[PDB]
Formats: C-alpha cells, structure tokens, sequence
C-alpha cells in the first residue's frame, strides 16, 4: 500500500485532504458537553400531598407506587424519600446503557396503572416521571432591581412569560421552576366565619359554585328544526378572573336579606401555590429557572441560544426586572476545549523544534507538522460514526495519544532519513526501503495497541462509561495514524526529502549544529560500547529488573486511588441545617449571615450567593436551606488562597462559631450528576415486621459500633433527617356524633385551614392557574389557636374544636426512607486515612450483622458499583496480555520473541508511579489510561528494537550481539526523539494551576514519569531481554552469523 | 450553653455525658419548645438510668409540657414500667392531669399496660377521674374490649 | 404536506392581551401588507371571525333567595340545550352511549330559555326567567 | 359536548398545553378550540424523528395531565394519534 | 425555509470540493482537474 503511494503522492494527499474534510465538518457539527452519560439512567418519580405529613404522604401514595414498580427491566434498585413538606420522591436507577426513554415509559406504564388508587389531592397537583440523571447545563435566576416585586411575582412572571420559550429553546431538556406561577390566596378568617355561622366547607362549596366554567349549548343547536335562522353559541358562566370577582362570591344572604361576600370572610390576593421555599439571589428574592442539557445535545449551543432568547424578551420585562446567571457550564467547557488546543498545537511545534535539531532540515519538519492534524481531525470523523461527542474525557485522550501519533511520524521520517544517510539512496528508492522495515511492525503495533486500550472499554458502571470513551478515541486516532504513516508520510518522504550523501552525518557542519552532530555520535558509539559492555554480563542487570519489578510492585500496593480530580468549577456549595422544630424565620437568619459572610469577607472571590430557605442535601423542611456560591472568574482569583478548595476552608472553619445552626461548605465533583466518589453508601433496611422506631434504634447501634472502629471508619452518619416533635391531635368519635357533628366536616375544616385545599381552578390575564384556601397566618399558628375554629352541626349549632378532641406531644420522623420497597435508613461515611473503601465495607457488613434478627443491609449509589465490579480489572487485563503476546507470536513468527517486548510494561510504570507518589496525587482514571499510554509506547519502541534485530539475523545473518547492538543503534535516535518531544510536550500539564488543572495535572504527572523511565531503561533494558530470551529458546548455531 | 447540650444528651441515653453535663452545672430543668424536660425525653424514649441520674440530681419530678403532660403520663403510656415506678417512688403525681384531664391511669389504661395500671393504683391513682369527655379508665377498657383491665 | 405555495404566519399574543387586542393587531398587520400589494398578495387569517353569542347571566341572589340550588340549574342549562352522556346501554350486544337532550323546537330561540323549570328545596317550580338575565355579546368560534 | 371555544380552551386546551414539556425533538405546538365542543393540540416533531417515539411521549405528557380535566371530557376519551399520515383511500356508504 | 436557506451554498461547496480532490487522484494532477469542471454550466444553460 505504501509503494502505491509513493507513485501516486497526489492521491495520498487527496485522502488525506478528505480525511481532513470529514473531521473538521464533524468538529462542526458534533455534540459538546462536559461530560458524556456517566450516572447511571435514572428515573425520578414526584408527587405532592398539600399539608399532609411524611407518614401520611408514604402510606398513602409511596407505598401504592412501589408495590407497582415490578415487571421492569434493567432494574438495578429502587429507593424514595416521603417528607413533612407532603412531598415524595421514588427515583428507580438502571443498569449503564439502559435506554433512558424505554426505562422512562416503562415507569409511567407501571405508576399509572396506581393513579386511580392515590388520593384525588395527590393526582389533582400532577405526578410527575422525569429522568433525573442528567446534569445541569445553566442556572438563571431572576431578580427585579427596582425592588417592587415579591418572589411569587417574580415566580408568576417567570412561569407565564418566560419557562416555556426556554424549553423550546435549541437543545434544551428538562426546566425546574423556582417557586410557581401565582395562586389565588383565599386566606379565610376564622372569627369571621363564625360570626355568620358558616365553615371552610360552605367556603369551598361557593367557590366551585361560583367560581366554574359550564358548557351550555347553543341557540339554534343541532340538530335544528326546520326553518331555524339563528346559531349562536350559549355563554352561561366562566371562571372567575380577579380578587375583586373572589371578593363578591355570594356565600349566604342573611335572615334580615344583608348578603355575606366572601370578601367578608377572607383577604384575597394572588400569591404562590405553596410556601415552603424561600429563594435569594445576594440576599433580595428571586425565581430562575434550574436547565438540563438534553441527551446527545450540544451544550454549547443550547447555552448560548437560551442566553439569546432572554434577550429577546428584555424589551418587554416589566421594569427593573433582571436576569442573572449563577451557574453555567459553558465557560468551563470553553477553557478545557482551548487548553487540550493549545497541548495539541505547542506539541506540534515542539515536535518541529525537535525534528530540526536532530534531521537539521525545514523539509523534514514539515511531515510531522501535516500527518499530526490529519490525525487529529480524522479522529473527529471515526468519534461521530461511533455517536461520541466532543467532551473532557474524548479530548483528553487525545493528548493521551499524542505521543503515539506523533512516534508513527517521527520512526517513518527518522527511518528514511537514516537509510538515505547509512546508504546514499536517493529519497524514492530509500522510502521504499525503510517502508520494507517497518510497515510489518506498524501494523502488529496496530493490533498490540489495540490489545491495551480496548479491554478497557468493557468494564462496568459508570468507570466503564469513563474508559469507553478514552479507549475508543485512542484505538480510533492510532488505527488513522497508522493508516496515514502507510499512505501519506512515505507518499511525503519520497517527494519531499532531499538526498543524503552516503556517510553524511553532518559531523562537518558550522557552529552549534556540526557540534551537535559530533557529540551524538559519540553518545551513540558510547550507548553500544555501554549495551555491548551490559551484555556481557546479564545475570546481573536480570537482577536489577527483578528490584524494579517488586519496587513496582511496593509504589503500587502504597499508592491511594481516586476517581476524578476535584476542578475549581467557579462555584460550591454551603449547607445549613438547624435543630429540629426550627421556623422558617430561624433559618433566614443564618443563611443571611452565611450570605453577608460571601459578600464582605470574600468580597474579591465571591460575586454571588443562591440561598434556598426550604430544602437541604438531608432533606427538605423549615430548619433546612443551602446557600449556591457563584465565584468570579478564575483570572480574577490569582494564586492558591483564591481557589474554590482554600475558599471552602475559611468558609467551614467561620461558621464554626455560628451557635444556632450547623453549616459548612464544600466542593463540586468533577462529574457532578455522579456526585459521590469518595467514601461509601449504606442502606440499613427493615426486612421483618419491624418498625422506624426499632430500625433507627438499630442504626444507632451501628452509628455507635462504627463509631468505635475510627481506625476504619470514619464519618459514618445518616443521610436523612432525625425524628422531630409532632402535634397529635385526635377526634372524639362518640362526642362528634352526639354533637351532630360530622367527621368529614371536621377533617375538611381543619386539612383546609391549618394545610390549605386546592379547590378550583380561575383565570388570571388568559392563563389557567390554580385557587387555594387557607387559614390567614396569624389564626394557625400555635396549638391555642385550634380553639378558634367552628363546625355546623346538622342542627345549626356552631361547635367549637375544643368540644369534641384532645392532643398531647410525640415524636415522628418529618422524612422517612424506603430503600427496594422496604423501610430504610441511609448512612454515609468513608475510610479511614491510609485505608481501602473495599475493606471499609466489610466492617460495615460485620457491624449490620450483629443488628437485631429482622433488620437487614444493602449497598448502594457508588458503593453498589464496587461491590458488584472488583472481578473485573484482572481477568480484562489478562485478556490484554493474552492477546498483546498472540499478535506479537504473529508479527514475529515465534512463541517466545514476544517475551522480549512484554518485559518493556514495568519500567515505565515504575516511573509513573515514582512521579505520582512524588507530587501526591492519586491512583484515578486520568493515571491509569496514563499508564496504557506509556505502556504502550515503550513497546512500541521494543517492538522495533526487537524487530530490527531479528532482520538482521533473518535477512542479513548476523548474530545475536551484532544484530543487538546494531539495531538499538539505529533505534536509538528516533526513541530519543519521541521522548523528548513528549515528555517536553506534557509539560504544561505538570504544573498547571487554574480551571481543568484536576485532570491536567493528572495525566501529565504519570505519563511524565512513566516516560522518562521508560526511554532511560528499556534502551538498555529490552537489547537485555532480547539476548536472553533469543538464549534459552533457540536450538543451533545463533551467536555465529550465517549465511 | 449547656441546658441544650442536656437535653439532647438526655434523648440521646448517653449516660456519662449526662453525668458530666450534671457535673458541668447544665439546667436538670431545661425545656424546648414544647415544654420537654430531660426527664421528659428519658421517660418517653425509655432511659432508666438517665430518669435516675437527672432525678438524683434534683429534676423536677412533676414538670408538664405545655400541653400538661408529665414524664409518669408519657412512662405510663408508652410501657416503661421500672420507669413508672422510680418516677413514683421519687413523688410523681399520680393523677396529674393534662389539658384534656388525662390521667396516668387514662394513658396507661388504652394501651393494655396491666402491670403500670396496678403499679398507679397502688401509688393512689383515681379510678374514677375523667378526661374533657367524662370518660374514666373503665370506660377506656371496655371500649378496647380489654377483659383483663375491666 | 398540503402548503407548498406562500408562507404560513403566526401573530401571537406575548404580554396579557386579549383574543380582541390580538384581532386588533391582526386586522392591523393585515390592511398594511393590503397597502404592499407589489409584495404580498392574498393576506388573510385561516381561522374564524368573531361571531354574536348569548351570553346568560345568573342572579346568585335570587336563586339563593327561591331555594334553586345552582347545580340543578347549570345541570338543567346544559343537559337540555347542549346534551349530556348520561350512561351506557346495550344495541343488540355492542355497548353504546345515553344521551339527554332536549327536544329540538324547545331548544332553539331565548324565548325557550323561560320554558324551562327548576325545583327549589321547598318543592316549587320556579322559572329560569326568575333568576337570570341575558343580553348579546361577540365572541370567538374558533380560538387558536 | 355542548361546550364553547372558550370553555373547552380553558378547561381544557391549556391544561394539556402547560403539561407539553420534556418532550424531545419538538418543533412547535398549535391548537384550536371551537364552538363545537372540539379541541385538538397537534405536536410537530423534527424529520426522522422516530413517530412511535414521539406519540409516546406525548402521550406520556397528556396523560398526567388526564386527573385535571373535566369528567365530561375523559368520559368522551381523548385521543393521540400520528396524524401527518397521507388518506390511503375513502370509503363512502349509501342505501339505494 | 428560515432555518435551511444557508445549506444550498454550503453543501454544493462540498460537492465541488470532493469532485475536485477524486479528480485530482484520478488524474494525479491539482490543475487537469479544472479541464473536467468548467463542463458544468454548459448543460446547465441547456436546461435552464
């Protein structure tokens, strides 16, 4: 295929051009985000119980769901959360590579055969089925500057003029409001109600009578009589519009004829559905919109066309209203894409400097300089046939594989180089020659490197999702470089290159250069005078590697592993929750300390603070909030003491001194729809008739045990929310009915006032919004105020609550947890300095077992994937040995050649690991395709020191020492080359600080080292292992030449 | 300070803590929002020996919540019967009433409780005392068809 | 596919206008491309023009006053002059709808409004003329 | 049945319309509500979008939505189908 | 139309490119290629 080329450059330079086309057009058009599908595929059901509790909300509705979710596939566990908000959660996680939308349908198939069994009030506020696993592409919030709007009105603007043009935006998928639209408040008065002898029932019954919409025919309907000449469509009643139209709702026209109004029982105004969430933005009220990036869609494209439709409808904002933008991932995004650029395109120029230093000629350093991008821009195009996106994962293995791309240019070049010096051969006739040498060996590299990288891409869960996406960019990028050193560069270095003469070394060159060349070949004769003095005695240097080998094997076993770095992502998080009971006033406080604290003692770093007064990570109630810190750009935050990491310290260690409350900060994971990472996650689970009283009993039994292995663990908690006192109150059924009294009044009466009732719907400016009534505030405050509430018997007589229930004092659990169906306790917590995660676990499932008979255990989130994953990494990698010495017993025609290139793998590990170990990271995903990569680069350069050698005995009849010595002299050069292009390449990823410099610092560190080892050992290590291995397997004469 | 401190180490059962918060001069009498004292929570949630320790150092015996409630109402309702007694035997009214008129007796009565309802009688409890709707420990047993405790 | 010749325009109410602000505006944009006919040709709405309906009103003072609960009369109102699925029969084994309806000729002018009764809780008929108005009014056939 | 425009839009037409969210490859949502008691809220989705795809969703959407309208409405069964399928052939019926 | 008036200039871009490049590989030559392309516009006016 080559020697095709050579004779047709044009054609070569054509597919090259159209292999340029295709990935430069896909560049254009392919998805690009973050991160790929990593979480796993979750569906998330929701549904709201207004003013019910969690024990209500889960025995009445959780339960009914989940004894329906059977019949499912792919199904990998089941967990939700039912609150005293009368909100529940039941979110169903899938195994990796589930289709999200058949796992979606196949949930909402199976909830809705349950919504005839929920309450009316649960189906009336609308179940709803969301995949819930994606991540976040932007937060807007929405303020009004002018400071005339309260957060229902800025919820109600955002809900009518602005949620809905934002799902259709380009790309977008799935919008969560902050807030709701407006609802019409009917905030009832209980005195008042009294005095004219009427009940929230009588309330309620005139507002769906007086409130309603009813079909009424039309004059001259059909079918008509004959001889009818008028149609007209008959108007009877519409819904009601205003607070003034609620205000003279005729509730009852007296004994004297004075009519009651309900504006004479209520206050009336539009208001928010529900209560329960207070949100600022810097410490003034605020709505936004919370913005996923929709499946396979390119974020940079839906970001930037929602930030362009909110600028189509500034003009029309109501004055002072303003939108703000705390979180955004596309800036992040922006800077990874032109870091990975700017590695790419100094690597190239890197690898011109090199080329000139050693070939001395601007002739040569252009082949590299065109094959490189060809590569490059290819890979794109092989990334779109496969359905890959542009992301941090593809393009950082893309700088993984530089130092392979740019090796298959340096050896093709280097090589036509030298034959045209060693031979004067002119430029044709030496391409063909040195294409003769290696194209054999390229293409079995081909097959080895695709033994390393593509076992890889089938480990499971969400770091197979990882590896995948490295494993196929690299096999893809080397199968093109491959196929382009067989097409294009010797197409290039026949037309290209001029003619050496025979002998020329440039030892006679003028100045830095001719003493360049003089000092190389001294090096080099003193590099085989060096391997020709090692070879005399291996047995000795056999021992050497044998120390590297277990030293390897030391720095290994000592090394922590990690899953991603942490990236200074702009902005964190800060948590707050107070003791139990505690109001929503409480906690406004604290989260308006922890606001001023952003705003004045981090002034230059923090440019906003996101509080929500409502919901935490443990759960959701009124001693419950969160703070979202957006930081300023990373160049206005210079040095160590600016970046999120030293940020969330000072925050923690300042609200120590806070007493009301309990508040720290904390960092984002790098993939955050993951969450995660460190630690483990338990389950503790009721799997007999047990209760949530005996089963948070057993979890403090746990919590204490753990509590005293803090050699092991350390941290172990729960994740949920803590019994809290409840007001029970409870019906005389006998008095009731001697009162004349009926139950449903009572309980109707008292869920509307103290809970609210959503009873109808009105219409407020064209748009269908929902009407509420409730107790005013102040008439539903504190026990005393039960009194104040009457209910008509069916005499007449107004009966006071007083008349007819008692109540005391208990505790109850504001957030109860079912895990697979069961009742549950989460409890988080991680290892022990110095201590594996693995072995973390099986303290836990020995603690769990010695719980009382009944109470179970699972693991789950993260913890669920290692348990189920640890098998996996040694049988793949004995696949990749297996195959690697298959395809090299292959290219070399013999069982026991290959032993002399698979001896290369430890000496660059070493490196790597010495390097990590040094700068004190970690054993993660970016080292370990790392470690592939120097892997797979050292044997490349064993492969060809092997392949030399055995055609100088093959072809040439030299033996062992002559054809050893021989060949790592011609391969010491392009070996040399490479190494120091890369290793010089890696550099600014070494020491990079700032945004991505998690993952930069990651796969520069190891593959730094891991080169450096590799060149300095295996020049001197692999013409070892070929001597003798070539020694114990052979059978005559082969120390002596022949003919 | 540390009245707080106390109460959770009092719901907790965390014993030497209570102790060394006794030694730290915190409030036996402290209350929360509705009115629950350390020997409140010990009664409740069924801690002996916290009843014991907080007692010894002077709790007050008859503190209500501010529903009327006593630590023999939530001992004598929930089964705590070693508690039922070292809370009587430290002069726990035993016909307390709440702000329903429940009694003890009332509590202790609903469940099936048969060893705290003889354990009340013996301390005087009112047999014939009655709730806000004229109901007495009789009437409770018979309604819960409890032909034992009628 | 249909189309294929012109263009296919929406005018669309964004603030809180009305269906009769948004006609407006409409009959405006329609009558100034009218004054381009070098460039538009044949502009026109593909929906329907507003057209005179009987709005009926009511008293909810009087129908409390006469003892006439409001569900018996817009169940009345509705049943008799639009028609009401009541039930399932059986035709010859095959399940079908009931319908109520009144009969046409009492169903066909404002003057059979008055014809029709309602029981108060005491017992009485009382006419729908005591207890409503009614006057014309525009209104859209057809709300897109 | 029996219903105007604008009672069967506001009972209706915008309770199905505001629930018409986290559907994928929409292109743009139009309906009409007329005198006759009629409403239909047609769905228009990108070229080679999967049609079996698209109605699910739909009908997934439509359904939550089903608990809010009125029982005269459901009691009348409202339908979802892929409707920019071509007329293969009408057939009409008469008694001569 | 408002979203695919830009494809027409684009796509026929690309079309000239690749017949270009597979004429240039037939014929190995970056200049003959011309020789075969400039037959275009004289069907084209036949038919318009």
């Amino acid at each position: 295929m080559p020697n095709f080329f050579i004779d047709r450059p044009i054609f070569a330079w054509v597919i090259a051009i159209i292999i340029m086309l295709a990935g430069g057009l896909a560049i254009l058009k392919l998805p690009v985000a973050q991160y790929p599908t990593i979480a796993p595929p979750a569906v998330t059901i929701s549904a709201s119980y207004p003013g019910a509790d969690a024990k209500t909300v889960q025995d009445t509705v959780t339960q009914v769901i989940e004894q329906n979710m059977n019949g499912i596939d792919n199904l990998m566990y089941m967990s939700s959360n039912s609150d005293s908000t009368g909100t529940v959660q039941i979110t169903l996680t899938f195994e990796s590579g589930t289709d999200a939308d058949i796992a979606q349908v196949q949930v909402q198939n199976k909830l809705q055969l349950a919504m005839p069994l929920l309450p009316q009030e649960v189906q009336q506020q609308g179940v709803s089925v969301e995949k819930s696993s994606s991540s976040f592409l932007m937060v807007v919030g929405v303020i009004n500057t002018d400071g005339t709007m309260t957060q229902e009105d800025i919820s109600d603007y955002v809900a009518a003029n602005m949620k809905d043009a934002i799902s259709r935006t380009s790309g977008v998928g799935d919008v969560q409001l902050f807030g709701s639209q407006y609802a019409m408040r009917i905030w009832m008065n209980p005195n008042e109600l009294n005095k004219f002898q009427l009940t929230p029932v009588d309330v309620i019954t005139a507002i769906k009578a007086q409130n309603a919409q009813v079909a009424a025919g039309q004059l001259g309907g059909t079918p008509p009589v004959k001889g009818q000449q008028l149609n007209a469509s008959i108007i009877a009643q519409t819904r009601l519009t205003s607070t003034e139209e609620f205000g003279k709702i005729l509730l009852k026209v007296n004994q004297d004829g004075s009519r009651v109004l309900l504006r004479d029982v209520a206050k009336i105004e539009l208001g928010g559905e529900n209560y329960d969430i207070i949100a600022e933005f810097n410490g003034q009220p605020a709505s936004g919109l919370g913005i996923k990036l929709a499946t396979g869609a390119n974020a940079l494209d839906t970001a930037a066309a929602i930030r362009a439709e909110l600028a189509k409808m500034e003009p029309f904002f109501p004055s002072g209203l303003k939108i703000v933008y705390p979180y955004d991932t596309t800036p992040f995004v922006k800077i990874s894409i032109h870091e990975v650029v700017k590695t790419l395109v100094e690597a190239i120029i890197l690898v011109f400097l090199v080329m000139y230093l050693f070939l001395q000629n601007f002739r040569a350093t252009l082949i590299p300089t065109i094959a490189v991008p060809v590569v490059l821009l290819g890979t794109f195009a092989v990334l779109a046939a496969f359905g890959f996106s542009i992301n941090t994962l593809t393009m950082f293995g893309m700088v993984l594989a530089i130092g392979l791309l740019v090796d298959d240019a340096i050896v093709v070049v280097e090589n036509v180089e030298r034959v045209m010096a060693e031979e004067g051969l002119p430029p044709k006739e030496a391409t063909r020659k040195s294409m003769g040498q290696i194209q054999g060996a390229l293409v079995g590299i081909a097959m080895v490197l695709s033994a390393v990288f593509v076992p890889m891409a089938f480990f499971g869960g969400s770091t197979g999702a990882i590896y995948r996406q490295f494993s196929i960019t690299i096999v893809s990028a080397m199968a093109l470089s491959v196929l382009v050193a067989l097409i294009l560069t010797p197409a290039l270095c026949a037309t290209m290159l001029k003619p050496i003469a025979k002998g020329d070394h440039g030892e006679g060159k003028k100045g830095f250069f001719g003493w360049f060349n003089r000092m190389f070949e001294k090096s080099t004769h003193h590099y085989t005078d060096s391997v020709g003095g090692i070879l005399r005695s291996t047995g000795r240097y056999l021992v050497l590697y044998l120390i590297i080998v277990v030293g390897m094997a030391y720095l290994f076993v000592r090394l922590p592993s990690s899953f991603l770095p942490d990236e200074d992502q702009g902005v964190f998080m800060t948590m707050v929750q107070l003791p139990a009971g505690a109001t929503q006033e409480r906690t406004q406080k604290v989260l308006n300390e922890v606001t001023h604290y952003y705003l004045t003692k981090e002034k230059n770093n923090v440019e906003s603070v996101f509080a929500w007064n409502g919901f935490g990570f443990a759960g959701r109630g009124q001693n419950t909030g969160i703070a979202f810190v957006s930081l300023k750009d990373w160049a206005d935050r210079p040095g160590e003491e600016n970046k999120v990491e030293a940020i969330t310290m000072r925050a923690t260690r300042a609200f120590s001194q806070i007493k009301d409350a309990m508040v720290f900060a904390f960092n984002l994971p790098a993939i955050v729809e993951l969450g995660t990472a460190t630690g483990f996650d338990f389950e503790l689970i009721d799997q007999a008739g047990l209760g949530h009283e005996k089963l948070t009993q057993a979890r403090n039994q746990l919590l204490a045990e753990a509590a005293k292995h803090p050699d092991m663990l350390t941290s172990v908690r729960p994740n949920g929310l803590e019994d809290t006192p409840q007001f029970k109150i409870d019906i005389d059924q006998e008095k009731a009915q001697a009162l004349g009294v009926s139950i449903n009044d009572i309980n109707t009466t008292l869920g509307a006032a103290w809970g609210g009732s959503y009873v109808n719907d009105f219409i407020d400016r064209g748009r269908v919004k929902k009407v509420y009534v409730m107790s005013e505030a102040k008439y539903r405050m504190l026990p005393d105020d039960i009194g104040d509430w009457y209910v008509r018997a069916a005499d007449g007589q107004m009966v006071p609550f007083s008349a007819f229930s008692s109540s005391r004092w208990e505790y109850g659990s504001p957030r109860l947890e079912r895990y697979n169906g069961l009742p549950s306790m989460e409890i988080l917590g991680q290892a022990a300095p110095g201590k594996s995660t693995g072995e973390a676990m099986e303290l836990m499932e020995q603690l769990a077992s010695k719980l009382p008979t009944g109470v179970g255990y699972d693991w789950t989130g993260m913890s669920y994937q290692e348990r189920l994953s640890g098998n996996q990494a040694p049988s793949l990698y004995a696949i990749s040995l297996i195959v690697v010495f298959l395809c090299l017993a292959a290219l070399y025609e013999s069982w026991s050649i290959p032993f002399s290139v698979m001896l290369v793998v430890p000496l660059g590990v070493i490196g790597a690991l010495l390097a990590a170990t040094f700068r004190g990271l970690t054993n993660d995903v970016y080292f370990q395709v790392g470690l592939l990569t120097t892997i797979g680069l050292s044997a490349k350069n064993a492969i060809l020191i092997v392949e030399f050698a055995k055609d100088l005995m093959d072809k040439e009849g030299k033996g062992l020492i002559e054809a050893t010595l021989d060949a790592v002299r011609m391969r010491l050069r392009p070996i040399l080359m490479t190494s120091l292009a890369f290793i010089l390449g890696v550099m600014p990823l070494v020491i990079s600080t700032g945004a991505g410099s998690g993952a930069q610092n990651a796969v520069g560190t190891g593959v730094m080292g891991g080169m450096v080892t590799a060149t300095v050992l295996a020049i001197f290590f692999v013409p070892v292992f070929f001597v003798v291995v070539r020694r114990r397997f052979s059978r005559k004469n082969e120390d002596i030449e022949h003919s | 300070d540390l009245g707080k401190k106390l109460l959770e180490a009092a719901r907790a059962g965390r014993d030497d803590e209570v102790r060394i918060l006794m030694a730290n001069g915190a409030d036996v009498n402290a209350a929360d929002v509705v009115g629950w004292t350390p020997l409140h929570l010990a009664a409740y949630w069924g801690h002996l020996e916290i009843v014991e320790v907080l007692l010894k150092n002077g709790a007050d015996v008859n503190a209500y919540d501010t529903l009327g409630s006593t630590p023999l109402h939530l001992a004598a309702h929930f089964g705590h019967l070693e508690i039922v007694e070292v809370l009587l035997k430290n002069g726990a009214d035993v016909n307390a009433k709440d702000d329903n008129g429940i009694t003890p007796l009332h509590l202790a009565a609903n469940r099936g409780h048969l060893e705290i309802v003889e354990v009340l009688l013996k301390y005087g409890a009112d047999v014939n005392a009655q709730d806000k709707f004229g109901k007495t420990a009789f009437d409770i047993s018979i309604n819960n068809g409890n032909e034992d405790l009628a």
